C-alpha cells in the first residue's frame, strides 16, 4: 500500500510540473502579448477609457490631520474668524496681515517662553489678551491684534499648535488675496510644481530644511535656486519663502505639498494624485476629474505622474486610498494569481 | 496522465482569472527591522489585522497608536524597507482550514513546504475564535489511547483533554508524542468517525531536519493519512514561531466543531514563548520576568483552552493537547514551565535520571498526575489500574 | 518488488509525461492571447 | 459627548472624550467591534486618567478587530450585575451575563461590583469550630464557621479537589445560599462543577460565576468582585449565611499583574505590580463576616512555582483565620489530601476553642512529625539503625500518623476508584491520641494509608494480617 | 549624487543618512573612510535596520575609531560578497573575503553573498549513517553522524579545542572531500598554529580557514561564521563535494550578537543576551546542514560561560545538532581526556534500529552503571564506599573502572603529554565495555583503564602495574 501510494504521489506530482510548466509559459506570453498591444497610443487611450467606465461602475466613497480634537476645533475657529475678517481687507491689507502674521510666528518660534505662556488654556482668556495688547498692541496692525487675541483665546493642546495656528492663518490670507487676483489655479499649479522639483532634488530640500542657520540665508537660497525665476508667481514665491522661513525641522518638500493641499482645500477640493503611462485627453481629464468628484462628493482636483510602467490603466490615490487600475497590477496578478 | 486535464484546468483558471479593481486603504513604512515594522497612515486597520506588505509578504497589526502601527513580519523581512506601501486586508489573522490539510505539511499560514501543490481549504478560520463556553462542553469520558503503559495506566489521557509533556531535553518527550500520533493507526482504519482521532502536530522552532524525521516515522508508520504538520523552523521568524500553535489549534479546531476527534502537539511552547518574548521586546512592549511580556500566561491559556470536549448540541468533538515543555535543569520551577502546569489537566514529567536508570519512558509517578483520572479510562483499566500510581508513589 | 515498481513506474511516467508536454506544446498561444485578452479587459487577436 | 478609541495596546484601550465628559474611574464603557469574525461590544473599565481627557481602559474582552477612532460610549456608571435570589441555580460571567440562559436577570436589581468593606466597628472574630470529618483539617487546622479559609498549594497538589470535597462536605447540606467564584481556572473544571451541583440538586442553592483562565486580564480582574457583589447582597440584604468557594484567588492578582506594565506602572519585586497589597486588601477585606451576618469562605490560593515565600502567597495569608498548606513533597509521597501538617494553621487550634484534649492531640502529632521531620536526613544517609530507641519508636509513630492523616476523600474517587468516608471529629481526636501514645505501633504502616476511622484501620490491618 | 553621511557614531554602530530614495536595503554593504593617520582604512558597514527619516543603523566590521561624523558614505548596491571556488582551499581568509596569507588573492574569484535562504524544507532529509571517529566513548555513547551536525559543549579549559583537533586528525586527515574551518572569536595564535599544523599534515591544500577572532569588533565576529558557512554551501551546492564544516566557537557569535544588539539600543533579553538570540542562532543553523545527495558534515565547539550549561545561548544551540558531546569540569578534574560526560552527552542514532542491538545494548548497560554511580556519589562523599550493600560496591568498582576506561590518549594530545594516540574499532569497543560491564576486569587496579585505547593497552598497562588480564 505503501509503494502503490508513492506511485500516485509520482504521478500527481508529475501533473503538477506539467501544468506549472504550461501556466507559465502561458502567462510569460501573455505578458509579452500585453506589452506589446500596449505600445499603440490608442491602446493605452482605450485602457484608460475602460478604467473610467469601471469608475462610474463604482460607488461612493462612505468617507491638518495630526491636530488633536481640542487644537482642530481651535484652528476651526481662527480660520472662520479670519474669513470673515478678511472680506474688507484688501490685496495690499492682506500682504501686510500676512507679513505681520509671520512675524508674529518667528517671534513666538523665537522667544518660547511667551508662547508657552500664551499657549496653556484657560478658562477666562482676559489675562492672555491684555498680555497681548501690552505686547505688541501698537507693532502690529488691527486685524492681526484681533486675529491674534482670537487665537490665544481658544484652546491649544500643544504650545506648538499656536505657532502652526498662526501660520496657517498667514497661509490663509496669502491664499485669500491670490484668490481675489484671480490666479488661484496658476498658485495652485505652482506649488504643485514647486513640490514635484524639491521632490525632484531631495538634497536641496534637505539644505532647506534646517532651522540650524538664519532663516535670511536660507530664503536667499531658495530665491537664487527655485523661486526667483521670471515664471514664479509672486504668491506662490512668498507664500513658500515664507514657509522655509518658518520652517521647525520638516522638510521642505513635504511642506510645500502641504502647502499645495492647503491651498486646494480653501476652495473645499481635494487633491488627487493620478499616476497614467501616457498623457490623458482633455476629455479624459474631464471625465476623470467627474467621476472621482461623485465618488469621493466634492469635488477634486488632479495631478497627473506620468510613468510608463503602469503600461495603461491609472493608478489613482486620494485621502490615503488607492483604487490600482493600472495594467501592470494586472498582469502582476496573473503572474502571482496561478493554481 | 492526461494532457487534457492540464488544459482543462488552465483554460479554467485563465477564465476564472477576474483582477477586478477596488478600492483600497494603504500605509506607508516609517522604520522596519528584526522582524518589526512600523507603518504610518490605515486609518481603520484593525487590531491583529493582516497587512500586505510589497513582495508577497504578510504583517500583524499588534501595536496600534495615534501615530503609526507596529507590526510584526510574518516571514521575509529583508525586503521591507522604508517608505513602502503596506495595504489593508480587512479581515483579522486566519488560516485555510479543511480535510485536504490530512497529509500536507504547511508553514504556520497554512501555506504548503512540502513542495506538494497547493491545498484546497473548505473554508477560513480566524485564529482567535474563543473557546468553548462553561456550557458548551461536556465532560472528558472517551480514552485517547497512547499505547503506553505508564501513560494510560496512570495518567491516562481522555479526548478533550490537554496533558503537559514536560521534562529536560532528550527525556523522551518528541517519543511519546510521536507513538501516541502513531496508536490512532487501528482508529482511523476503523472508518467511523466516533473512533477516528485527526492528528496535527505543530513543530515550533525545530530543526528542519527533525521535523523531517517525525515527518518519516509517521509515513512509515502510516499515520501521516491522519495527521497535519504545522511546521516553523527554527530559521522562521519569530512571528511563525509564535503563530504555529494557533494555526494548528485553528486546523484542528475546523474539525473539532465538526464532530470529529483530533490530537495536537504542540512541540514546543517553551520555544513558541521565547519567541513572543522576542516579538513583544522588539515592540518595546515593557517585559516581565525572564523578559517574558505581561501576558505569556495568557499567550498559552487562550491557546491550550481551546483544546476542548464539546457537548452533544455541538456535535460532540473533542481536541486533545499535548503540549511539549522543555525544563532546564529539571527546574520545573521556571516561569513557562510553571504557566503552563497551572494550565494543563495534569502532566507527563520526564527525567534524565529514570531515562538513564533503564525506567523507559522516563515519566516521574510521584509527580505525575492526570486530572480526569478513571473517566479517561475504560471500565477494565480502572479496576486493574485503579491505585498503581499511588501505589509506586508509596 | 515495491522499489522495482516504483522505478518501473517513474520510467513510464517520465515518457508519458514528455510526450503529453511536447503534445501540449501547441495550445500555449491561444492560452496567452486568451489571458491576455481578459487582462487588458479587450480581446486581442494577437 | 462619546470619547473615540485612540490607542490599543493588547488589553489596554486609550480613550479620548470632549472635555467636561471624562468618565468616572472604574466607568463601564462600551465600545464596538464590527468585524464579522469576531463581531462584539467590547466593555472596557476605566483605569486611569491619563490627562488631557484621556482615559486608559482595561477590556473586558479580546480586542481583536477593534478599530483606531471608533465611538466609545460612557455608561456612567460601573460594572454591576445581577443581585436576587433569582442567581441562585445559574451561570454567570463576570459581566452579569446569565450563561446558560441568556438574557435571564436583565431584569434584576443591579449592584455594583465596586464597593467598601464593612465598616470597622461592624467586625466581630469568629472563633466557632466548623467540622468537616477530614482527619487532618479537622485536626490541625480546624475550619471557621463564618471565618475565612483557605487552601494554599502549588500547580496540581489537590486544591480544586479538596474545593469540591468540601463544597461536598459542607454545601450540601448547608441551610443558607452558595456562591462559587472560578477566577482564571479551567473551563472544563467549570462545567465538572456545574455539572456535579446539579446532580447532587446542590445548585438550586447556588450562584456560579465564571471568568477563566482564556479570558482577558481584565475579566480575570474582575469576576471574583462580581461574585463577592452577589454574595455580599446575600449577607447584608437577604440576611442569610453565605458560603463563598473561590478557585483561584491566585489569579486576581496575575491578572492584576498582567497589565500593570501596560497601565504604566514600574515593576515591583518578582514581577509584581506595585500596588499586590493594596488590591487584595481591597478585595479580601470584603470577604468577612460581619456581626450577625456571616459569610464562610473557602478560597484556593496557587502559589507560584511552589514557593510560599512569593510574593503573591505571602500577602495573601494575613487575610485568613485558617490555611491549609498542601505541599508537593507530601503529594509526591503520595498522601492525600496532600496537606503539610507543619506548615498548616488555624487561630482556633488553641484549648480555649476545641478543648483541652483536641489541643494536646494535635501539638503533640506535630511536635512527632516535625521530629521525624528532623530525623530524616539522619535516616536517609546514616539509616535507622544509628538511632536511638526512643528515636526510632518516634520515627515508627511518625510515619503511622502521616499515613492516617491522609484520607479516602469523596471527591477523590474517580482518582482511585474508592468510595470515600468521614470521620467524625471525636473519633479522629481519639484515634490519634492513641496512635501518639504508640497504641497501634504493632500495625503496619500500610494499614493506615487512605483510611477513614479506628474501625477502617482494623480492616484494612485484618486484611493485611495484622489485628487490631 | 546619492552617497548618505555619518550622523551617529557609538562604537561599532554607525546611524547613516541617505537622500531619499537612496536608501540601502538591509544587509547592504558600505564604505566608509577614517583619515586619520594610524588608523586610516576604509570602513564596511552591514545596513541592519532603517530607522526612518532616511537614515539607516549599521554595523562596521572593522572599528570605528577615527571615524568622524559626515564622512561620505557610499552604498555598494549588494550585502557583503565571499570569494567562492577551489581557489579558497589552502588559503586563509577574514570575515570580509580579504585572503590573509597572501593580499590580494581570490579578488578575479566568483563572489557569493553572505547572507542567503537555507535550504528549503522539501530537500532536507535526515541522516543517520554513523561516523566511526576511533575515540570510545563518542563512538559508544554519542556516535557522530556522517554528514549530520556534532557539538561539543564545554566551559573555559575543558578540551573543546582539542577535541576540535583530535577530529580534525581522525576525519579530516584521510577525507576525499573539502574542509572548511571557521575560527570564530577564538585566539589568533591558535589560528596561527591551525594553520602551521593543517600546512605540516598536507591537509591544508584540502581546506579552507576562514578567521574572525577575538580582537574583532563584534561585527566581524558575528559575519565570520556566515563567510566560512557561504564558503562550505558553494562546495556543498555547486561542486557536490562532501564538505566537513569545523565551527571554533559558534556561543563567539552568539556573544557578538549580543553586544550588536545591546550596541543597536534593542531592549535585552534574559541574561542581558538579543531578543533575536534563539532567531539569529537558527538563521545560522539552518543554512548548516546537509540535503538530498549533498553532504556537510559539521562539527561545532559550544562554550559554556562559567560552566553554566542553562546559559541562554549553548541552551538554544543544543536544539540544532545531531550529536552533541558534553565536556565536563568535573570530568576534567578527575584527569578523564576527552573530559566526556557520558551521562549529558547524547546522539539522536544511538537507538538499537542505527547501531545495532549489541551496541545499545552495551551503551545502555554502561549509562545505567554510570547513572547509579552518580546517584551514588551523594553518599560517597561522605561516608566512602563502605557503607554501601555489595551490590553498590561491586557496581561502584565497575562504574569507576568504565569512567576510566572512557577515557583515551588522544592523537592531539601527544603535544601535552608526550604520548601518541590511539584508534579503537568500534567492534572492538563494543566487545571491551560488554566485559567491563560483565565484571571481567573488575580484578585489574583502576589506573590500568586509564588513557588507553583497545584491550591489547589494557593487557600491557594492566601487566606493567603487576596485574595480568
Ligand atoms: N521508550 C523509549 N525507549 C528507548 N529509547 C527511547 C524511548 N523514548 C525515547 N527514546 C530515545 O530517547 C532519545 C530522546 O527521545 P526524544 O527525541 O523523543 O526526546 P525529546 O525529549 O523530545 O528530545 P529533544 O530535546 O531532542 O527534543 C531518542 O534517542 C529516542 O529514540
Ligand atoms: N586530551 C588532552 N590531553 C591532555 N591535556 C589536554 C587534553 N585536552 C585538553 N588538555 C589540556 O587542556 C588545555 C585546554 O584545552 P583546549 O584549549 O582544547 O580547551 P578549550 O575548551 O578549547 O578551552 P577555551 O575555553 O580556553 O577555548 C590544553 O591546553 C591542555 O593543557
Ligand atoms: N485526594 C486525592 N486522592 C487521589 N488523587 C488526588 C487527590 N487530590 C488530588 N489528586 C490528584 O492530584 C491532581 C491535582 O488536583 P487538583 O486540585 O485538580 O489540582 P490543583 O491542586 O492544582 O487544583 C488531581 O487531578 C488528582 O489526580
Ligand atoms: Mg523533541
Ligand atoms: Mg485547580
Ligand atoms: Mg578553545
Amino acid at each position: 500500500a505503501q509503494g502503490a501510494q508513492q506511485i500516485q504521489l509520482m504521478r500527481q506530482q508529475l501533473i503538477r510540473q506539467l501544468r506549472t510548466g504550461l501556466g507559465a509559459e502561458a502567462v510569460n506570453k501573455a505578458a509579452e502579448i500585453v506589452r506589446a498591444h500596449v505600445a499603440d497610443p490608442q491602446a493605452q487611450s482605450a485602457t484608460v477609457d475602460r478604467f473610467l467606465s469601471e469608475l462610474e461602475q463604482m460607488a461612493p466613497s462612505s468617507v491638518t490631520s495630526r491636530l488633536r480634537a481640542a487644537s482642530r476645533q481651535s484652528l476651526a475657529a481662527l480660520v472662520e474668524k479670519f474669513d470673515s475678517v478678511a472680506g474688507g481687507l484688501d490685496a495690499d491689507g492682506l500682504t501686510n496681515l500676512a507679513d505681520e502674521l509671520a512675524s508674529v510666528a518667528k517671534l513666538l518660534l523665537s522667544e518660547t517662553a511667551l508662547n508657552k505662556h500664551l499657549a496653556e488654556p484657560t478658562d477666562d482668556s482676559a489675562p492672555k489678551v491684555r498680555l497681548l495688547e501690552r505686547l505688541l498692541s501698537d507693532k502690529v496692525s488691527a486685524t492681526t491684534l484681533d486675529l491674534l487675541r482670537t487665537a490665544v483665546s481658544n484652546r491649544w493642546s500643544t504650545e506648538s499648535n499656536l505657532i502652526d495656528a498662526v501660520e496657517h492663518t498667514a497661509r490663509l490670507a496669502l491664499l485669500k488675496r491670490a484668490e481675489i487676483a484671480g490666479e488661484v489655479d496658476e498658485v495652485e499649479e505652482q506649488l504643485f510644481r514647486f513640490g514635484r522639483v524639491l521632490d525632484a532634488e531631495p538634497r536641496l530640500s534637505a539644505l532647506l530644511s534646517d532651522y540650524t542657520t538664519p532663516a535670511e540665508g536660507r530664503v536667499a537660497l531658495l530665491d537664487k535656486a527655485l523661486t526667483g525665476r521670471p515664471g514664479v508667481n509672486q504668491t506662490a514665491a512668498a507664500l513658500l519663502s515664507q514657509t522655509v522661513g518658518l520652517l521647525r525641522g520638516e522638510r521642505a518638500d513635504e511642506a510645500v505639498i502641504d502647502l499645495a493641499e492647503l491651498a486646494v482645500s480653501r476652495r473645499g477640493e481635494v487633491v488627487a494624485h493620478v499616476s497614467a503611462a501616457a498623457e490623458l485627453s482633455d476629455a479624459q481629464r474631464t471625465r476623470l476629474t467627474e467621476v472621482l468628484s461623485r465618488i469621493y462628493g466634492r469635488p477634486v482636483s488632479v495631478q497627473l505622474h506620468v510613468d510608463p510602467e503602469l503600461l495603461g490603466g491609472l493608478s489613482i490615490t486620494v485621502g490615503d486610498e488607492v483604487i490600482d487600475g493600472s495594467i501592470a497590477s494586472r498582469l502582476a496578478a496573473a503572474q502571482t494569481g496561478l493554481p | 496522465i492526461s494532457a487534457a486535464d492540464i488544459e482543462g484546468a488552465i483554460e479554467d483558471y485563465v477564465s476564472s482569472f477576474s483582477a477586478d479593481t477596488e478600492r483600497e486603504e494603504i500605509g506607508t513604512v516609517i522604520d522596519a527591522g528584526d522582524g518589526i515594522a512600523h507603518v504610518e497612515g490605515l486609518p481603520s486597520v484593525m487590531t491583529q489585522e493582516l497587512l500586505e506588505f510589497p513582495g508577497g509578504v504578510l504583517g500583524v497589526a499588534l501595536n496600534l497608536d495615534e501615530h503609526s502601527v507596529g507590526a510584526v513580519i510574518l516571514g521575509e523581512f529583508e525586503k521591507i524597507e522604508e517608505g513602502q506601501q503596506v495595504k489593508r486586508t480587512g479581515e483579522v489573522l486566519s488560516v485555510p482550514v479543511g480535510d485536504a490539510f490530512l497529509g500536507r505539511v504547511v508553514n504556520p499560514l497554512g501555506q504548503p513546504i512540502d513542495g506538494q501543490g497547493d491545498i484546497a481549504a473548505e473554508t477560513r478560520r480566524a485564529l482567535e475564535l474563543q473557546a468553548p463556553s462553561v456550557v458548551q462542553r461536556q465532560s472528558v469520558s472517551e480514552p485517547l489511547q497512547t499505547g503506553i503503559k505508564a501513560i494510560d495506566a496512570m495518567t491516562p489521557i481522555g479526548r478533550g483533554q490537554r496533558q503537559l509533556i514536560i521534562g529536560d531535553r532528550k527525556t523522551g518527550k518528541t517519543a511519546v508524542c510521536v507513538d501516541t500520533i502513531l496508536n490512532q493507526r487501528e482508529a482511523w482504519l476503523t472508518g467511523d468517525p466516533k473512533q477516528q482521532v485527526r492528528c496535527v502536530y505543530v513543530a515550533i522552532g525545530q530543526k528542519g531536519t527533525t521535523i523531517a524525521s517525525v515527518k518519516r516515522a509517521l509515513e512509515e508508520g502510516g499515520a501521516m493519512e491522519y495527521t497535519t504538520i504545522v511546521a516553523a523552523p527554527a530559521s522562521d521568524a519569530a512571528g511563525f514561531k509564535w503563530l504555529a500553535p494557533y494555526t494548528g489549534s485553528a486546523i484542528g479546531q475546523h474539525w473539532m466543531y465538526n464532530g470529529k476527534h483530533v490530537l495536537i502537539v504542540f512541540d514546543d511552547l517553551s520555544k513558541q514563548a521565547d519567541a513572543y518574548r522576542a516579538i513583544s521586546l522588539l515592540l518595546r512592549r515593557p517585559p516581565g520576568r525572564e523578559a517574558f511580556p505581561g501576558d505569556v500566561f495568557y499567550l498559552h491559556s487562550r491557546l491550550l483552552e481551546r483544546c476542548a470536549k464539546l457537548s452533544d448540541e455541538l456535535g460532540g468533538g473533542s481536541m486533545t493537547g499535548l503540549p511539549i515543555i522543555e525544563t532546564k535543569a529539571n527546574d520545573i520551577s521556571a516561569f513557562i514551565p510553571t504557566n503552563v502546569i497551572s494550565i494543563t489537566d495534569g502532566q507527563c514529567f520526564l527525567e534524565s535520571d529514570l531515562f538513564n536508570q533503564g525506567v523507559r519512558p522516563a515519566i516521574n509517578v510521584g509527580v505525575s498526575v492526570s486530572r480526569v483520572g478513571g473517566a479517561a479510562q475504560i471500565k477494565a483499566m480502572k479496576e486493574v489500574a485503579g491505585s498503581l500510581r499511588l501505589d509506586l508513589s508509596q | 518488488e515495491v522499489a522495482q515498481t516504483l522505478t518501473q513506474a517513474d520510467q513510464q511516467l517520465s515518457a508519458q509525461g514528455d510526450q503529453v508536454r511536447s503534445g501540449l506544446e501547441s495550445s500555449v498561444d491561444g492560452l496567452s492571447a486568451k489571458l491576455a485578452s481578459r487582462i487588458l479587459g479587450v480581446d486581442v487577436n494577437s | 459627548t462619546a470619547g473615540r478609541v485612540v490607542r490599543i495596546t493588547g488589553p489596554v484601550v486609550d480613550v479620548e472624550f470632549p472635555r467636561g465628559s471624562v468618565p468616572e474611574l472604574f466607568n463601564a464603557l462600551h465600545a464596538e467591534i464590527t468585524f464579522g469574525a469576531l463581531a462584539k461590544t467590547l466593555t472596557l473599565e476605566v483605569a486611569q486618567h491619563l490627562g488631557d481627557s484621556l482615559v486608559r481602559c482595561i477590556s473586558m474582552q479580546p480586542t481583536d478587530g477593534l478599530v483606531r477612532g471608533v465611538e466609545v460610549t460612557d455608561t456612567g456608571a460601573s460594572i454591576s450585575v445581577p443581585v436576587g435570589d433569582g442567581v441562585k441555580g445559574h451561570v454567570f460571567n463576570a459581566l452579569g451575563d446569565c450563561l446558560d440562559d441568556p438574557g435571564y436577570g436583565k431584569d434584576f436589581e443591579h449592584w455594583s461590583i465596586h464597593r467598601k468593606p464593612p465598616a470597622f466597628s461592624d467586625l466581630e472574630p469568629r472563633t466557632e469550630m466548623l467540622e468537616t470529618g477530614l482527619k487532618v483539617v479537622d485536626l490541625l487546622t480546624p475550619y471557621v464557621r463564618g471565618g475565612k479559609i483557605a487552601l494554599f498549594g502549588g500547580a496540581g497538589v489537590g486544591k480544586t479537589v479538596l474545593i469540591q470535597e468540601m463544597i461536598n462536605r459542607i454545601a450540601r447540606n448547608f441551610g443558607g445560599t452558595s456562591v462559587f467564584a472560578g477566577v482564571g481556572e479551567r473551563t472544563r473544571e467549570g462545567n465538572d462543577l456545574w455539572v456535579e451541583l446539579a446532580d447532587a440538586n446542590v445548585l438550586k442553592d447556588t450562584a456560579l460565576v465564571f471568568g477563566q483562565m482564556d479570558e482577558p486580564p481584565g475579566t480575570r480582574m474582575r469576576v471574583a468582585l462580581s461574585a463577592l457583589t452577589m454574595a455580599e447582597f446575600f449577607r447584608d440584604e437577604q440576611g442569610q449565611d453565605v458560603l463563598l468557594f473561590i478557585d483561584n484567588i491566585f489569579r486576581f492578582t496575575q491578572a492584576g499583574s498582567e497589565v500593570s506594565t501596560l497601565l504604566g506602572r514600574m515593576p515591583s519585586a518578582v514581577g509584581y505590580q506595585p500596588t499586590l497589597a493594596d488590591e487584595m486588601g481591597e478585595l479580601q477585606e470584603r470577604i468577612t463576616s460581619t456581626r450577625g451576618r456571616s459569610i464562610t469562605s473557602m478560597q484556593a490560593v496557587y502559589v507560584p512555582a511552589d514557593d510560599y515565600t512569593d510574593p503573591a502567597p505571602a500577602t495573601t495569608f494575613a487575610h485568613l483565620d485558617a490555611t491549609t498548606e498542601l505541599s508537593r513533597a507530601v503529594f509526591s509521597k503520595g498522601i492525600f489530601p496532600a496537606v503539610d501538617p507543619l506548615a498548616s494553621s488555624s487561630t482556633i487550634l488553641d484549648p480555649a476553642i476545641v478543648g483541652d484534649e483536641h489541643y494536646r492531640v494535635a501539638q503533640e502529632v506535630i511536635r512527632i512529625l516535625q521530629r521525624y521531620k528532623d530525623l530524616q536526613d539522619i535516616i536517609a544517609i546514616l539509616g535507622i539503625d544509628e538511632l536511638s530507641e526512643e528515636d526510632k519508636q518516634l520515627v515508627n509513630r511518625a510515619r503511622r500518623i502521616e499515613r492516617f492523616l491522609s484520607q479516602n476523600m469523596m471527591a477523590a474517587e474517580q482518582f482511585t476508584g474508592q468510595p470515600g468516608s468521614t470521620v467524625p471529629l471525636k473519633e479522629t481526636i481519639e484515634a490519634f491520641d492513641k496512635l501518639t501514645k504508640g497504641e497501634f505501633d504493632h500495625l503496619p504502616e500500610q494499614a493506615f494509608f487512605l483510611i477513614g476511622g479506628l474501625d477502617d484501620l482494623a480492616k484494612k490491618a485484618e486484611s493485611l494480617g495484622a489485628k487490631l
